[PDB]
RNA sequence: GCUCAGGGAGGACAGAAACCUCCCGUGGAGCAGAAGGGCAAAAGCUCGCUUGAUCUUGAUUUUCAGUACGAAUACAGACCGU
RNA sequence: GUCUACGGCCAUACCACCCUGAACGCGCCCGAUCUCGUCUGAUCUCGGAAGCUAAGCAGGGUCGGGCCUGGUUAGUACUUGGAUGGGAGACCGCCUGGGAAUACCGGGUGCUGUAGGCU
């Protein structure tokens, strides 16, 4: 059948990227994270103790407990049976960011600001994301030049 | 003109003895360096077992002593007195630090004892210049400068100007 | 011949390290283990005290980790000692102890704990740990940061450390790498450590050189004779310097001189100037070859 | 505290090979083994003394029927080493 | 305008050659008398300034290499879905969305938080 294993078929997955070998930056270590933050997992080759399994690459979860070294996260695993909001313990190095939640919070803050604004005026404000409509009719300007009558080309042998 | 912070001078003198024999010859070669300098030299051991030379792994063969100060100048004066102020082209290295080996030690001035034996050595002169602590210090290591490097032609013309020794071709 | 080592494939695949790692100043493997912080502390500022040893000055900075950069809140220097009145003894164990004590008293005066923890005025050398006195809140504490220096038996870094402990900076340490501590018999000698504090081993050898020969004595102490301080004055000078530290610990900044506003740097050469240079070279080479040949 | 594979210049015995320093050296050496990932003031080399391979309770993961066994994860509490 | 110390992002910062540097400032260097470990102050540590910007360091060019970024490659290769679509097979095209990587040619040779100074 197939071989069982923790690190199997991970020649390119957990390997270090191009020109990112050895020296590890200190950005993720000194910063902290609050409880319940959107964190997705990316593997790393320099970390040997407390590694994530190979079937937890690119999974988005939220933090439930904050310990010293390995913080916890509730990842939403989609196994063949059903969907489980399970809990695992991952160290600080396999933690990324996500600008989608930041843009969502800034959009909610801007919508609340526009809701508090013009309350004494009493005007309706378009708040929702209206999907892309077809274009409005407009006048096409032209002067001097004329559209060139293009004609196709004959066949020529490539090789 | 020339800066007095660019005065070339001798850093050290390496003096190694490799007789190719352990036991009595090694300690009688060490007694010669003990009578000459008056200090404990650093021994060296073999690399691996070779059936041609007849040595084994972890066996002391050679012994060296990097002599510094005025003692290195006096031993180099003995070497120039033996070699009568002449050298060869192949003795000089391309970097500048240069060595030459002698056959017997009775020409130096040391009295010959029949029990010790004849032991010669190599006078590996290492020259220098003020400003080679950045090359081996604790904080930073790096380049020291192209004009600060000492060349082979400059070392030969400095030796010919200072010690008045001819350099024969070959 | 041999193969060329510096190949273009080696230039493409050669990975460079960090800037401070190439400069060889920042040791990241020790620095990370110094700046470790638990994640359940929730933005607790970790203060540390950094000692740097120049040839004359002794830099004693206080830092705390921030994501943009570790901002320096205070720093003590050794060249500000002739302002207080320290003419001789610029870089020794006593100057390191006075710099650490001055930094500690300035730090406690800025945080507002000047009256509590007065400190060891009559310096003896005995061990006295910093214990939290009730009523008042918790005292300031930080961690040691020596740097690229081998901690042997006896160092000015440990003298500044002992000065910070006596001033009221609770930094954990042992009594092993202190001067006066014997390596073989292994006992801490307070009377021998007091000799290193006050400087009798320097003054006795100054008197020995004064008995022996004046040339080497002047060569070792050129401007120290010009400052006219006897070795009998050397003991009372630091006793007056301690009172000068106790008088005014805070420092006032210097008024800066007006800038003449000129660019000492060579200005950056543009594409038009580089093209004009290579055009003048390629135009001059052909006409020079035609004029010569 | 240091840097290796491998290579250049040399030296009475001494050569392709015994020993020495001068010049570099992203790893082409080494990290116990077949293999893979990874490692340069190190995870390689040498030193001082040590045994945290110590004891007592949980939770969680890997195959899994979310069942055992083995392995691993930081936490809870004292006690040691440099 | 610029230096030192503590730093983040980590080659627009990297390797070599050449040239210029007022003041602060970093360093070269003299010795071992003490603590210190070594044959030796060669390393570390300590005691200091006779001399110097020579070296170190700062800045700028190399019809420089490397790196970063656009065009070119190119609607080219490829690819989701569909058909009494063709072809003896081999293979190819059509409706519909998306869309490359070289070689080659243009531009550049770091931003930068705090504290302490020079002018």
């Amino acid at each position: 059948t197939n071989t069982k294993g923790k690190r199997r078929g991970t020649r390119y997955m957990f390997s270090r990227p191009f020109r990112k070998h050895g020296v590890v930056p200190l950005a993720t270590y000194m910063r902290i994270y609050k409880k319940g933050d959107i964190v997705d997992i990316k593997g790393m080759g320099t970390v040997q103790k407390g590694m994530p399994h190979k079937c937890y690459h690119g999974k988005t979860g939220r933090v439930y407990n904050v310990t010293q070294h390995a913080v916890g996260i509730v990842v939403n695993k989609q196994v063949k049976g059903k969907i489980l909001a399970k809990r695992i313990n991952v160290r600080i190095e396999h933690i990324k960011h996500s600008k989608s939640r930041d843009s969502f919070l800034k959009r909610v803050k801007e919508n609340d600001q526009k809701k508090k604004e013009a309350k004494e005026k009493g005007t309706w404000v378009q708040l929702k994301r209206q999907p892309a409509p077809p274009r409005e009719a407009h006048f096409v300007r032209t002067n001097g030049k004329e559209p060139e009558l293009l004609e196709p080309i004959p066949y020529e042998f490539m090789a | 003109k020339e800066n007095p912070m660019r005065e070339l001078r001798i850093r050290k003198l390496c003096l190694n003895i490799c007789v190719g024999e352990s036991g009595d010859r090694l300690t009688r070669a060490a007694k010669v360096l003990e009578q000459l300098t008056g200090q404990t030299p650093v021994f060296s051991k073999a690399r691996y077992t070779v059936r041609s030379f007849g040595i084994r792994r972890n066996e002391k063969i050679a012994v060296h002593c990097t002599v510094r100060g005025a003692k290195a100048e006096e031993i180099l004066e003995k070497g120039l007195k033996v070699r009568e102020y002449e050298l060869r082209k192949n003795n000089f290295s391309d970097t500048g630090n240069f060595g030459f080996g002698i056959q017997e030690h009775i020409d130096l001035g040391i009295k010959y004892d029949p029990s010790i034996g004849i032991y010669g050595l190599d006078f590996y002169v290492v020259l220098g210049r003020p400003g080679f602590s950045i090359a081996d210090k604790k904080r930073r290591t790096g380049c020291i400068g192209a004009k600060h490097r000492i060349s082979k032609e400059e070392a030969m013309r400095w030796f010919q100007q200072k010690y008045d020794g001819i350099i024969l071709p070959g | 011949f041999v193969k060329v080592v510096k190949n273009k494939a080696y230039f493409k695949r050669y990975q460079v390290k960090f800037r401070r790692r190439r400069e060889g100043k920042t040791d990241y493997y020790a620095r990370k283990r110094l700046v470790i912080q638990d994640k359940n502390k929730y933005n607790t500022p970790k203060y540390r005290m950094i000692v740097r040893v120049t040839n004359r000055d002794i830099i004693c900075q206080i830092a705390y980790a921030r994501i943009e950069g570790d901002m320096i809140v205070c720093a003590a220097y050794a060249h500000e000692l002739p302002k207080y009145g320290v003419k001789v003894g610029l870089t020794n164990y006593a100057a390191a102890y006075c710099t650490g004590l001055l930094l500690a008293r300035r730090l406690l005066n800025r945080f507002g704990m000047d009256k509590i923890y007065e400190g060891q005025v009559e310096v003896t050398g005995d061990e006295y740990n910093v214990e939290s006195i009730d009523g008042q809140p918790g005292a300031f504490t930080c961690y040691l940061d020596a740097g690229l220096a081998r901690t042997t038996t006896g160092n000015k870094v440990f003298g500044a450390l002992k000065g910070a402990v006596d001033g009221g900076l609770s930094i954990p340490h042992s009594t092993k790498r202190f001067p006066g501590y014997d390596s073989e018999s292994k006992e801490f000698n307070a009377e021998v450590h007091r000799k290193h504090i006050m400087g009798q081993n320097v003054a006795d050898y100054m008197r020995y050189l004064m008995e022996e020969d004046e040339d080497a004595y002047k060569k070792q102490f050129s401007q120290y004779i010009k400052n006219n301080v006897t070795p009998d004055m050397m003991e009372e000078m630091y006793k007056k310097a301690h009172a000068a530290i106790r008088e005014n610990p805070v420092y006032e900044k210097k008024p800066k001189r007006e800038v003449k506003k000129k660019r000492w740097n060579r200005p950056k050469m543009s594409l038009a100037q580089k093209k004009d240079r290579v055009a003048q070279k390629k135009a001059s080479f052909l006409r020079a070859q035609e004029r010569a040949a």
